[PDB]
Order: C-alpha cells, then sequence, then structure tokens
C-alpha cells in the first residue's frame, strides 16, 4: 500500500503558545484508535482548521495506490491514480528525527517521529508499534482529510 | 569566573570559589608577593615592565599575551591566538622587552635598509656609513627597495626547468 | 529657474499652469484651491507648482549682452 | 557637487615625474594611483611577490644602472661604443648590469651626495 | 562619458540575433530562449502564457542584468511536446488575445462616444 | 600603531623547515602558532573530557564490555561475542580509557579554568555528522563497527597527523607537543564508547571519517612562505580601528594597546591583582587586614 | 493552453483621460499593456534643435530640452511617419520628421512670454497641443527687451523607452483586486487603510474575505494623456504595438526554428 | 643535502602552485611545447592548469632551507590540493 | 601586466579564496542588508510560494539541476516554502545547527526542542534547510555559520 | 615603499546585485584606457590580429 501510519485525530488545542505565524497554525491533537499525540503545522490560510475538529491523518511513503517509489520531483502532468485524490490537505516532507524512551539496555516502548514539510513541522509520538514505518531522512506525505 | 578561584572538586568537577581579591592603584609586585596570606602564585600585575623585572622574560611573554588579549577581547572581539603569540614572541625573543618603536625595532640587527624604511632614515643610514654596516638583503623591505623579488610567499623558492621531463 | 514643462514624476504638463497659478493666487485663492482649479490632483504635480521658485524673473532684472 | 564624471580616472603608461621617473599625481596630470605602504603590506601578507614587484618596480619606475663589481658604485656605461668603466677602480671589464627602480638609484645618489657609500655588491 | 545611447535598449546591433534557442542539457525537453533588446514587457507575458499550457513543466524568465538589454526565457515541456512549439503557441495565443482585446476596446470606445 | 606593528613583524615568515623566522634568520617560533597550523582552517570546538565529573567521565567514556544486553543493543552479534569473549580486546579498551584519563589530567593542567572551547583544525562532530548522513547511518540499529577497529584506526590516524617530521627523540617530543590538544580531542571524540552508543557509525563510515580527518588536518598545516608576521600585524591592527579611544578605572582600547606595544615605564593605571591564600580569601576581616598591610 | 478572452468596459472617456476595466486576462498581460502605455506607444516630439540666436537667460541646451518636452499632436501622423532609422533619406525628410520654426524678439518693455504658440510647424497636423484649437500655452522662455530667440527644430517618431518626452501618458493609474481578496498585500492594520475608488465593501468591512482559489482578474485603468494622442488612441496604439512586438518575435522565432 | 631524505612538506604550497602556474603559462605563451592534449584551449593559464592537473609541468621547485641547503621537488612529485 | 602576476592573483588573492579570514578563523564577508532582511522574512514558517513565483526564483539559481522540487503542500493548492527553495540554494550536503536571534533561551530545556514553536533553531541537513529562520547568525560573518561551513 | 603606478584606475563604487562576489563591473572607458600586453602565438594569432 505504501502507508506508514493511519489514524483519526481530534484537534484538542490550536497555538497553545500563541499565534507565532499568520498563515501557519500549530495543532495539538490526539487520536482515539491508537492514543498518539500529534503536533502539526498547517497552512490555515488555505486549509483552515478549527478547535475540536476531527480529521483522518495518513502518513504515507508514496501517493500512488500501487506500491511504487517516488522521485521527489514535481510532476503535475501525472495521470496515475494518486491517493491524494481522497484527501483535502496534503503535504510532503521528510523525517528528520526519531526519539524514544529507550534505555541503554531496553528498547523503546514509545517513539516520537519528527517530520518537516518544507519547514512546517510535525511530531507524531506514541507507541513504538505504530511508528515502525518511520526512518530518519525518509520522504513521506501527510494526506489529511477533515470529517464530520 | 576569570578572577574567581577555579578549583577541581574531589568529584572531578570544576567549581568556582567566590573569594576576596584586592586591586591596587599602584604596583609593587616585588613586595606584595612577599606578604603573609598573599598568594605568590596567582598575584600578578598589568605593568609588564615590573613583570619582566620580577619574574622574567617568559613571565612577561605570558603576561603580555594576557594583556593584549584583554585589550582585544574587552569589546567582545576575537583574534586568533597565533597572531597574539607571534606579536608577543617578536617583543620577547631577544631576552628583553623589545618595544614596537624605533627604540626597539631599529635597535635589532635587521639591516640598515629595513630600518631606514621604518623611522630615522638619515640617522640609520649615517650610522651604517660610519660603521660600514652591510645589509645582506634578507628582508622584504630591502628587496622591495632594490626592485628584487622579495623572499616572501611566491618568492621564497626558485623554479628550475626539468630537462628530463620536457621529452 | 523657470517652471518645468512636465511633472518629473508622471509627465503631466505643468508649463502652461504657472501664470494661471499666479493669477489665481492674486485672485485670493488658497494655494490648495488654486492647484485644484488647474487640475493638479496628484501630489507630484501639486509639488511641481507649489514648490517652484521663479528665478527667471530675477534673471530678467539684468540688461542683456546686446541692445 | 560630487559627480562621478569628475572623479573617474584611468592610466596606462602616461606621463612621469621629472625627479623620480614615476607616474604623475592627479587626474588633471593624467597621473597614476599611489600603491602605498599599506598596499605593500597587504600584498606582503598575501604573499604575492611578483605582483608586489610589478606594482613597486615594473609599473612605476623600471631602470638600469651599471655597477662596478669591485667598489659597488654606479659605473659609466657607453652602450653605443660598448665601453663600460669605473673611474674609481680604473677597471673597464668587471662591470655588471643591475635592474633597479629609478627611485632607488635616486636614493643612492642622494646618499652619495651626503658622503655615504651605498655599494651594491652583486656577489 | 559612459552613457549608452537610449536606443540600444530597443535596437538590435548588426549581426545580433533577436532570439537564440539553446538546448538545456540538465533536464530533457528544455530550452533557453535568449531574446535580445527585449525586457520584462514581453518576458512576463510570454512566461505567464506558457504557464497556462498544461504541457509546459517549467516556464520562467530573467533579465540577467538591468544594464544589459536581453532576457532569457527557460521553457521545459512534457516529452510529447516541444519548448519551441510551446513558445510559438504562447506567442500565437498572446497575439490572438491582444487582437480580441483591441477589437473589444474599439467597440467599447464606439459605444462610449455614441451612447 | 598599525605601521609600527607592520614594520616590526613584516619579514617574519614560515620557512620550509616549518619554523617561523625573521630576516636575520633568528627563530621566533619553532612552529607557527605553537602548532604549525594556518588560521583559516581552524575553528571552534569543545573538549568533551574537560568539564565532566569523574563519575560522568567514567560513564560516558569507559567502554562497558560487561553489560551483555547493552552491547547487544549497540553492536552486532559477532562483535558482541568477540568483545565479551576476547580479553586482548578488553585490555585494549581498558588502556584506551586510561589514556583518555591521562589526557583528561593534561587538559586540566592546560586549561585551569573549565573552558572547553578550543580552536582546532578539524570539526570532528561535523565530520561525524557528515559520515552519518553520507552512509545513511541508522541510530536505532546495532552497528557493525568493532571498537578495536576504532582504537586501532584512531592510533594510526594520530600517527599520520605530522606537524614535526623526524624519528629522532627530539622530533618525537615536538610532534607529541604540536598535536597534543588535537589528539586529545580526537581520542575523546572518536572514543570506542561514543562511536558505539552515540555516533553508531559503521566500518565504512569510520574509514571515511579517518580519511577525512587526515586530509583536512594536512590542509590546515601552515604553508612555507606565509608572511605570518605581516598577517599578524594586520590581524591585530584592523580590530584596533574599531575599539574605543576613550570598581576602579582601568585604561583600555587604543591607549592601553599603545602602552603595551611601546613599552611604557609609566602606565596610566598601573595595578596589581592580589589573591589571598587562607581564610583571608573567604572572610572579609582578614582580607581588610591584608588591605591595610598593603595600602 | 490557449489565449484569454478578455472583455472591456470603459467607465469614462474624456479628451484628457480614459478610465476602463479589462476582465478575464492575466496580470502579466495587464501589466505589459500598462508598460506599453508608457514606453512603447510612439508619438512625435522635438528631437533636434538648431539655435540660430539665443540672447535669453537660459542656455541653449536648456531651451532644447524644454522644446523636446512640449507635446505635439501625433494622432494620425505618427502611424504614417517613419523612424529616421528606417527612412531612406538624408538626415531629414517630411516622411520621417516634422519641421518647426521659432523666431521671437522682445522689443517692447513688458516681458515677452515665448510660449509653445510660437512653435510654427510646416505640418498643420503636428502642432503643439496647447496651440490646438482654456488651457494656456506652455512657456518656453521669458524674454526681456532686447533679448531674442530664433531656432529651428525637427520632431521625430519615438517612444518612452528612448526618452520620456516620447511618453504619451500623464499618469497611468493601474489597479486590481481593490478589496484585498487575493491578499497580495498584507495590511498590518487593515482598518487603517482608505478604500479604493473601485471597492465594493460596506464601511465596517476593511478588506474582502481571503479568496484561496482567486487569481488577478478585473484590472482597472485610468490612462491620462499628455496631449499628443487621445487616451483611447494611446490604448489602441499600445495594443497594436504589443501585438507587433509579438508578431516580430514570432517571425524571428520561426527563422530560428527552421534554421535549426 | 640527501635527496633520499627530503624534510620539506610533500604538498605543493599555495605560493608554489601560484608561481608554477604563472611560470608555465608564460612559457606556453612564449611558444613552449605543451605536455598535455588540448581540445580548444588557447589561454596559457588554462593550459598550465590542465598540465598541473595532469601532473605534466616540466618544472622543479628548489625549496631553500634556513640553514642554506635546498631540496629539489618535481611538480609531479608534490601533492596538488587545489 | 603579466601572466605570472595574473596567475599569482588568480591563485592567491581571488575573492572566493578570501572568504574566510585568518585573523579570526571565520568568514570576512557574509549576507548583507536587503538579502539578510529578506532571507529572514523568506525562511519564516508561513512563507508559501506559488508555482510561477517558484519558477521565477529558480531562474536565478546558477547551481540548479533543473528539477522542480516536490512542493511542501500539494493540496488544496501546490505551494513551495521559502525553506524549500533555500534548500536548493544551499550547496552540497552540508550540515549546520544555529539559532535565530529571537530564539528563547528556555526552549532548549523544555519540550519542543526539536520542533520549535517560533521556527528558531536553524537545522540544515544534507544541504536542506530542515527548519529555522536564517539571519545574521546563520549567514553572517560569525564562526560556524552556513557560509563558513560551506567554505 | 610606496609609489605611483601605471595601469591603475579609480572611480566611485556602485552596488550591483547581479555580479558574482568575485566580479567587478568596470566602465568601458577605463577598460578602453587600460591594456594588457598579450603575447602572440599560433593559438591566438587570429584573435589578436582581429583586435
Ligand atoms: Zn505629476
Ligand atoms: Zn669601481
Ligand atoms: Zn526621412
Amino acid at each position: 500500500a505504501g502507508i506508514l501510519f493511519e489514524d483519526i485525530f481530534d484537534v484538542k488545542d490550536i497555538d497553545p503558545e500563541g499565534k507565532k505565524f499568520d498563515r501557519v497554525s500549530r495543532l495539538h491533537c490526539e487520536s482515539e484508535s491508537f492514543k498518539m499525540d500529534l503536533i502539526l503545522d498547517v497552512n490555515i490560510q488555505i486549509y483552515p482548521v478549527d478547535l475540536g475538529d476531527k480529521f483522518r491523518l495518513v502518513i504515507a511513503s508514496t501517493l500512488y495506490e500501487d506500491g511504487t517509489l517516488d522521485d521527489g520531483e514535481y510532476n503535475p502532468t501525472d495521470d496515475r491514480p494518486s491517493r491524494a485524490d481522497q484527501f483535502e490537505y496534503v503535504m510532503y516532507g521528510k523525517v528528520y528525527r526519531i526519539e524514544g524512551d529507550e534505555t541503554s539496555t531496553e528498547a523503546a516502548t514509545r517513539l516520537s517521529a519528527y517530520v518537516s514539510y518544507g519547514g512546517l513541522l510535525m511530531r507524531l509520538q506514541g507507541d513504538a508499534n505504530n511508528l515502525h514505518g518511520f526512518e530518519v531522512d525518509s520522504r513521506v506525505y501527510l494526506l489529511m482529510k477533515k470529517l464530520a | 569566573d576569570n578572577k574567581k578561584k577555579i578549583i577541581i572538586t574531589e568529584d572531578g568537577e570544576f567549581k568556582a570559589l567566590q573569594e576576596w581579591i584586592l586591586e591596587t592603584d599602584g604596583v609593587s609586585l616585588m613586595r606584595v608577593l612577599s606578604e603573609k596570606d598573599v598568594d605568590p602564585v596567582r598575584t600578578t600585575s598589568n605593568d609588564i615592565v615590573e613583570i619582566f623585572t620580577v619574574l622574567g622574560i617568559e613571565a612577561v611573554r605570558k603576561a603580555l599575551e594576557r594583556e593584549l588579549y584583554h585589550v582585544i577581547s574587552f569589546d567582545g572581539s576575537y583574534v586568533n591566538y597565533r597572531h597574539l603569540a607571534l606579536l608577543c614572541d617578536t617583543m620577547t625573543c631577544r631576552g628583553h622587552l623589545m618595544a614596537i618603536t624605533r627604540h626597539g625595532v631599529n635597535r635589532q640587527d635587521t639591516g640598515p635598509l629595513m630600518k631606514c624604511s621604518f623611522e630615522e632614515t638619515v640617522d640609520v643610514l649615517m650610522e651604517a656609513a660610519a660603521h660600514g654596516e652591510s645589509d645582506p638583503m634578507k628582508g622584504v623591505s630591502e628587496n622591495i627597495m632594490l626592485g628584487q623579488l622579495a623572499p616572501a610567499g611566491t618568492g621564497c623558492f626558485d623554479l628550475l626547468l626539468d630537462a628530463e621531463k620536457c621529452k | 529657474m523657470i517652471i518645468p514643462v512636465r511633472c518629473f514624476t508622471c509627465g503631466k504638463i505643468v508649463g502652461n499652469k504657472w501664470e494661471a497659478y499666479l493669477g489665481l493666487l492674486q485672485a485670493e485663492y488658497t494655494e490648495g484651491d488654486a492647484l485644484d482649479a488647474l487640475g493638479l490632483k496628484r501630489y507630484c504635480c501639486r509639488r511641481m507648482l507649489l514648490a517652484h521658485v521663479d528665478l527667471i524673473e530675477k534673471l530678467l532684472n539684468y540688461a542683456p549682452l546686446e541692445k | 557637487k560630487h559627480m562621478v564624471d569628475d572623479k573617474i580616472h584611468s592610466r596606462a603608461r602616461g606621463p612621469i615625474q621629472i625627479l623620480n621617473r614615476q607616474p604623475m599625481e592627479g587626474r588633471s596630470r593624467d597621473g597614476g594611483l599611489r600603491f602605498g605602504e599599506m598596499e605593500r603590506d597587504c600584498q606582503i601578507a598575501h604573499g604575492a611577490a611578483q605582483f608586489l614587484r610589478e606594482r613597486l618596480f615594473e609599473a612605476s619606475d623600471p631602470y638600469q644602472v651599471h655597477v662596478c663589481n669591485l667598489c659597488g658604485i654606479m659605473a659609466i656605461a657607453n652602450t653605443r661604443t660598448h665601453t663600460y668603466e669605473c673611474r674609481g677602480c680604473r677597471n673597464k671589464t668587471q662591470i655588471s648590469l643591475v635592474r633597479m627602480p629609478y627611485a632607488c638609484k635616486l636614493l643612492f645618489q642622494e646618499l652619495m651626495s651626503m658622503s655615504i657609500a651605498p655599494r651594491m655588491m652583486s656577489v | 562619458m559612459n552613457a549608452p545611447p537610449a536606443f540600444e535598449s530597443f535596437l538590435l546591433f548588426e549581426g545580433e540575433k533577436k532570439i537564440t534557442i539553446n538546448k538545456d542539457t540538465k533536464v530533457p525537453n528544455a530550452c533557453l530562449f535568449t531574446i535580445n533588446k527585449e525586457d520584462h514587457t514581453l518576458g512576463n507575458i510570454i512566461k505567464s502564457q506558457l504557464l497556462k499550457d498544461p504541457q509546459v513543466l517549467f516556464a520562467g524568465y530573467k533579465v540577467p542584468h538591468p544594464l544589459e538589454h536581453k532576457i532569457i526565457i527557460r521553457v521545459q515541456t512534457t516529452p510529447d511536446y516541444s519548448p519551441q512549439e510551446a513558445f510559438t503557441n504562447a506567442i500565437t495565443d498572446l497575439i490572438s488575445e491582444l487582437s480580441l482585446l483591441e477589437e473589444r476596446f474599439r467597440v467599447a470606445i464606439k459605444d462610449k462616444q455614441e451612447g | 600603531i598599525q605601521r609600527r606593528l607592520i614594520k616590526s613583524m613584516e619579514s617574519v615568515m614560515v620557512k620550509y623547515d616549518a619554523t617561523v623566522r625573521n630576516s636575520i634568520n633568528q627563530v621566533v617560533q619553532l612552529r607557527y602558532g605553537e602548532d604549525g597550523l594556518a588560521g583559516e582552517s581552524v575553528e571552534f570546538q569543545n573538549l568533551a573530557t574537560l568539564k565532566p565529573s569523574n563519575k560522568a567521565f567514567e560513564k560516558k567514556f569507559r567502554f562497558d564490555y560487561t553489560n551483555e544486553r547493552a552491547l547487544r543493543r549497540t553492536l552486532q552479534e559477532d562483535l558482541v561475542k568477540d568483545v565479551l569473549s576476547n580479553a586482548h580486546i578488553q585490555n585494549e579498551l581498558e588502556r584506551e580509557f586510561e589514556r583518555m584519563r591521562e589526557d583528561r589530567e593534561v587538559l586540566r593542567v592546560i586549561f585551569p579554568t573549565g573552558d572547553s572551547k578550543v580552536v582546532l583544525p578539524c570539526n570532528l562532530l561535523r565530520m561525524i555528522w557528515n559520515a552519518q548522513k553520507i552512509f545513511h547511518i541508522n541510530p536505532r540499529l546495532p552497528s557493525d563497527l568493532h571498537p578495536i577497529k576504532v582504537v586501532e584506526g584512531v592510533k594510526e590516524l594520530s600517527k599520520k597527523l605530522v606537524i614535526v617530521n623526524g624519528d629522532d627523540p627530539l622530533s618525537r617530543q615536538a610532534q607529541e607537543n604540536a598535536t597534543l590538544l588535537f589528539n586529545i580531542h580526537l581520542r575523546s571524540t572518536l572514543c570506542s564508547r561514543r562511536m558505539a552508543e552515540e555516533f553508531r557509525l559503521s566500518g565504512e563510515a569510520f574509514d571515511w571519517l579517518l580519511g577525512e580527518i587526515e586530509s583536512k588536518f594536512n590542509q590546515a598545516i601552515a604553508h612555507p612562505g606565509e608572511m605570518v608576521g605581516a598577517l599578524a600585524a594586520q590581524s591585530l591592527g584592523e580590530p584596533a580601528t574599531q575599539m574605543t579611544l576613550n570598581a576602579k578605572n582601568v585604561t583600555l582600547g587604543v591607549p592601553r594597546l599603545k602602552e603595551l606595544i611601546n613599552i611604557s615605564k609609566k602606565p596610566k593605571t598601573p595595578s596589581l591583582t592580589v589573591f589571598l591564600l587562607g581564610q583571608s580569601a573567604r572572610d572579609a576581616e582578614r582580607a581588610k587586614d591584608i588591605l591595610c598591610r598593603l595600602e | 493552453p490557449y489565449a484569454n478572452q478578455p472583455t472591456v468596459r470603459i467607465t469614462e472617456l474624456t479628451d484628457e483621460n480614459v478610465k476602463f476595466i479589462i476582465e478575464n486576462t492575466d496580470l502579466a498581460v495587464a501589466n505589459s499593456i500598462r508598460r506599453v502605455f508608457i514606453a512603447e506607444v510612439p508619438i512625435i516630439a522635438i528631437d533636434w534643435v538648431q539655435i540660430d540666436a539665443n540672447s535669453s537667460v537660459l542656455h541653449d541646451e536648456f531651451i532644447a530640452h524644454r522644446l523636446g518636452l512640449i507635446p505635439l499632436t501625433s494622432d494620425d501622423i505618427v502611424d504614417k511617419l517613419q523612424y529616421s532609422r528606417d527612412c531612406t533619406c538624408e538626415e531629414f525628410c517630411p516622411e520621417c520628421s516634422v519641421e518647426f520654426t521659432l523666431d521671437v524678439r522682445c522689443n517692447e518693455d513688458q516681458t515677452r512670454h515665448v510660449t509653445s504658440r510660437d512653435l510654427i510647424s510646416n505640418s498643420p497636423r503636428v502642432i503643439p497641443v496647447t496651440s490646438r484649437n482654456e488651457q494656456d500655452d506652455i512657456l518656453i522662455v521669458k524674454l526681456r527687451k532686447g533679448q531674442e530667440l530664433r531656432l529651428r527644430a525637427y520632431a521625430k517618431k519615438g517612444f518612452g523607452k528612448e526618452h520620456a518626452k516620447w511618453n504619451p501618458t500623464a499618469g497611468v493609474a493601474f489597479e486590481y483586486d481593490p478589496d484585498n481578496a487575493l491578499r497580495h498585500t498584507v495590511y498590518p492594520k487593515p482598518e487603517e487603510w482608505p478604500k479604493s475608488e473601485y471597492s465594493e465593501l460596506d464601511e465596517d468591512e476593511s478588506q474582502a474575505p481571503y479568496d484561496p482559489n482567486g487569481k488577478p482578474e478585473r484590472f482597472y485603468y485610468n490612462v491620462e494623456s499628455c496631449g499628443s494622442l487621445r487616451p483611447e488612441t494611446i490604448v489602441l496604439s499600445a495594443l497594436s504595438g504589443l501585438k507587433k512586438k509579438l508578431s516580430d518575435l514570432q517571425t524571428q522565432l520561426s527563422h530560428e526554428i527552421q534554421s535549426d | 643535502q640527501a635527496n633520499q631524505k627530503r624534510i620539506t612538506t610533500p604538498y605543493m604550497t599555495k605560493y608554489e602552485r601560484a608561481r608554477v602556474l604563472g611560470t608555465r603559462a608564460l612559457q606556453i605563451a612564449m611558444c613552449a611545447p605543451v605536455m598535455v592534449e588540448l581540445e580548444g584551449e588557447t589561454d596559457p593559464l588554462l593550459i598550465a592548469m590542465k598540465e598541473l592537473k595532469a601532473r605534466k609541468i616540466p618544472i622543479i621547485i628548489r625549496r631553500y632551507l634556513p640553514d642554506g641547503s635546498y631540496e629539489d621537488w618535481g611538480v609531479d612529485e608534490l601533492i596538488i590540493s587545489d | 601586466q603579466s601572466l605570472e602576476t595574473r596567475a599569482e592573483i588568480q591563485e592567491l588573492a581571488m575573492v572566493p579564496r578570501m572568504i574566510v579570514t585568518p585573523q579570526s578563523n571565520r568568514p570576512v564577508m557574509g549576507i548583507v542588508q536587503d538579502t539578510l532582511t529578506a532571507v529572514r522574512k523568506f525562511t519564516k514558517r508561513d512563507v508559501f510560494l506559488e508555482r510561477g513565483e517558484v519558477m521565477n526564483l529558480l531562474m536565478f539559481l546558477s547551481t540548479w539541476d533543473g528539477k522542480v522540487p516536490q512542493p511542501a503542500i500539494l493540496k488544496p493548492r501546490p505551494l513551495w516554502t521559502g525553506k524549500q527553495i533555500f534548500s536548493l540554494i544551499i550547496p552540497g550536503h552540508i550540515n549546520c545547527i544555529r539559532t535565530h536571534s529571537t530564539h528563547p533561551d528556555d526552549e532548549d530545556s523544555g519540550p519542543y526542542k526539536h520542533i520549535s514553536p517560533g521556527d528558531t533553531k536553524v537545522v540544515v541537513e544534507n544541504g536542506e534547510l530542515i527548519m529555522g529562520i536564517l539571519c545574521k547568525k546563520s549567514l553572517g560573518t560569525s564562526a560556524g555559520s552556513l557560509v563558513h561551513i560551506s567554505y | 615603499m610606496g609609489k605611483r603606478v601605471d595601469f591603475s584606475a579609480r572611480t566611485v563604487i556602485t552596488p550591483d546585485p547581479n555580479l558574482s562576489i568575485d566580479q567587478v563591473g568596470v566602465p568601458r572607458s577605463i577598460a578602453a584606457n587600460m591594456t594588457f600586453a598579450e603575447i602572440v602565438t599560433p593559438f591566438n594569432i587570429d584573435r589578436l590580429q582581429e583586435l
């Protein structure tokens, strides 16, 4: 499939530290199916998000419905079936950090994957079982859709 | 912390002890050092001449490096240490405090032409004439005056044609 | 020394407005109302008429070189 | 008043001063720009010895003198008849050609005016 | 002293080509059009018209130096298309747009003067 | 002041025997900057073994070859078995830690104030980061780098970084001194433990890192023919043009710089900094007693 | 992949300016039209002066520069005249130039205003705008008794790229998105800014709600004429000139493509 | 001095590179034979840099030591960094 | 006036060879007034460039491989970020950590150390500006800046 | 130690964002006044004859 992670999140706070940027807003959200915290930077100018909203987030390694790698190059004249068709807000970034609660001897029970979508930062932290698809310096997509 | 007493605790950490220090308006380093309850190891002065007279040439070398560093860095600036070290070695390599003046620079065996370039052109050349001094043309000033390639940078070596490799 | 022909900024002609401007000023117009009467609505052309110093009138106080 | 057209200036082998055969001073004199002591120090720091020699010897006042290999004093050369002789040493065979700045020749002559003997010894 | 004549911005020098096409080797199906004695007036419209072509992948222009009087327009198209063909179609479309705009402005002026 | 400095240092130059000498051929420095390195290539770094405590130093730099499961997390299976079974390797690592502890004491006497900021040729942390990204090092997986390979490679690297050339004992000691601080930084940065649980480099990454360190160090060496004297005069006179002309009042800026470079027998504000020995250093009454005995 | 279908709506047409709106066109097309109004709409202007006598207090270049900036009616003649580059004649001819003569002498005691009315042309169609059959005449120079100005000018065809004297506009107001809906501007305090004359907002509303899917359309123009051309002639000549620039570019493009 | 043991650096200094390139460029400009192949190069500096990259400059650098001796290094024997 | 002096200047005194000064082992030239105010504004988190703007800017990259990068935002509308274009400007695969001048001092202690609320804490990895607002501290003449690490 | 030199020029400096850091924008009059003595070879015989 090419999907590293999928869950439904609920916006629990927007800009706790205050609005830092005008067109960008930080959402602190939590899901229900996996109990994962999410910090996400979104361009609220084009995709406004209100407190208490509920959305489906899908971290993917590729947009093509069939398992097929991406070249990281912009190809607007691409007629393949892309899973971005099923979502409203889509970003493209790279994983730049994976933290955990590991010790010198024990493995990590909880992980924390950090992604940067051209400067818009995301932190998806929760159980390490749900974050095996994430590897540092790896390109991913956001694929986020609002639901009622 | 630059004037506090930095010790190493028994655990191995650096600890800055907050202790009394005295700052005088004159200098008698010779006497103050030899006083009871005065530290004869860290007590110093900013008068480099007294440091030279009391502690010697390497002590004044180090102290002069410290004072020049203090002058340079007080405005937050930073200069690579090799430049201060080279300046301080120039002033102390001959066993005495060589001022950067005619009284220190034109009193070393640098050659009359290098000296006339700096200061006291006529006095220097006249002294060299009276004493028959010979300039070996080792410095850059002497070669520059004679229009010759200074032994500096691209002039510090010679090039030869390689007859066996032109084939 | 003399009223410019065009406004330096837009290029509107102001050369034909200096005499009318002075005539309006002696007609007890304020400088703003005078500039409004001449149709100078952009503050660049108002700058041109309002800041002009007619030095040519002083240069014409000297007799020419030839009679 | 400071318009660029009254400041722009360039030189390439123009007139030279009479005393020291170096470029004149000023735009009005079609003079050359001064490569001063600080420029010399900068190029010494750069290590550019040939550029330094070009600026301070070859682009300013190249000159040649003939020196007696014995007394090191500037000899009398006659290149048309090829007769070189030092009146001091009374020799006419051990003379050498030396390429020096004209200002340095002028300096050495002004020192000889002061009874100083700057002897350019080529050995 | 150093002022170029004002016509040098508009007039071609003898033996100087109005437009030169050079293949861009970095990516396939890309070209550089170096147009002499033009400026942002044509560059901007040609670029923006080329951006309306879905077969154009890249369309940009630059005036490399304001004191110089040329523009460079880089055009990359899809493999089935050509940057020269894209540039030609962009100019054709701009010409047709301007012809239509001129006719409609004539009609609007006629209406305004008449009633 | 600038002209005076220049005329005083103008002919000091790095010679082809790597000594810094003046026109008279007298020796001003046996190696430029005491390390024979040019000032363009060096950069700010941190000595990692200077400030930490003995416990922290032990915990961060002593390779722990007893914890089987920790090694299992850091190293691959064959490396874990070789490290746990072999005693030659364990003695090699033990002597590595002893050598780092000796280096720690040497740094402690070099920097009596706990300032780990140092200026050294090669930015080893940046090179390690470069190796991590060039070879796509996964910090979460066990590494295939043998700690004995780290020890041996660092030792060979140290042998290849030569500022003073010669097999004679005097050249050996001068070589030891020229690269002492850098070799301490290198042994404390390329430590086997740090390379196992902090950087987690692979064998390929470590070999590339060793080569990169060697090449950049050889590039940082001063070039014979550098007019370091004119360069130093300029480096000290250029900042003088910005610093100002105008508890206690102390002369600073260009006036103090002048007083220093042209040896003044009558400084403007001559002063001492008297430091106290015993309880006088702590209490104020005895400090006042010494003050009265001085003033 | 094809052209726009722009529409036009002229909201004011006088002898002094034309105020119109172009809709359904790209911002680049609108700004190139705006630029051509200023820089590539040819007109006639004095570009050659021969001073036979000037006893006035302004030197010769002052008078020449001042004559160059007098607008000359260029409406139907500018299309017919050729550039002196293209004319196959000598320095001048009636096919590429228009001759003016000026000959004034202050004999009387009051100051004589040498104005644009004194510029006498050989061509009746190309005359100073103020001299056309109110607004006074442009003042060339004031003369004192005994001062005299006699010169002979030639006017040429050119556009504003070469010199601002060939610029036919006295201001080109250009605007789009009067309510900041595209947010191409970002007002720190939108309430502090006055409303555009083309705004359609109630006074409580400072700027329009942001339009994420919006593009610049509906460009508003106010082309004021210096006098040489009628404002609508400026706009029509601008469109024709831009179209001929593109046509020449396409011709040269075809030669370059076929030569490869 | 024993050529079997040369104490100077095995690297070409920046000043050695500068002067060798300038010297060889002047030699090429004065119609000296070129040691490398040439595609279309006509600038002597470019030809000299190509010869240095190819390690085919027929020049020997005589590095003088402070004691007065010297060491002769072929341009091909030195390590070219830049 | 000679090939030898020309080679001397070209190999010793050329400006790129002069970027780092031996005086203080740091760059001597950096990014300056308009380019520095603008790069600060450009690398803010809420700078989004459209396709035509991005192509306009890529026309002015000399060291561009001709590949348009995948925009940071694909939907509802393709938008590139200023960091995404500066990543194309940044050369090689250099790695650099800096901090914007407005970086709060108590942020590196608490949470959000690696996800900065203020977009401070510059991080360049593999020659991509992963995060942070560039300023004097990142592009000026100080030690360890991007221009220094690039050199 | 310092002297006047030939093949030098001086004028006011001006910004130019479109030059690289290692470039200097020179007027055509300074460049027409200043000259570089280029040696003739079969490599440059034609170009130098053109000049
Ligand atoms: Zn105006
Ligand atoms: Zn003799
Ligand atoms: Zn004609």
